[PDB]
């Protein structure tokens, strides 16, 4: 299986999301993220493997 | 929403 990311329309940073997270709403913020790690835009992207 | 896939070794 491979890590679905998605990317806040603010500040054009990739967010990791939980597998099976296969319905997300048109506009994405890291605000939504259901990791509260990075529900900020200001907390840097994490790496690609 | 704007979405990729990248590998993931550990899976
Ligand atoms: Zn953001």
């Amino acid at each position: 299986s491979d890590q679905t990311w998605v990317q806040c329309d603010a500040c054009l940073k990739w967010r990791k999301l939980p597998d099976g997270m296969d319905q997300l709403p048109e506009k994405w913020y890291c605000s939504n993220n259901p990791d509260p790690q990075f529900r900020n835009c200001e907390v840097p992207e994490e790496p690609e493997d | 929403a704007r979405t990729k896939q990248t590998a993931r070794k550990s899976t």
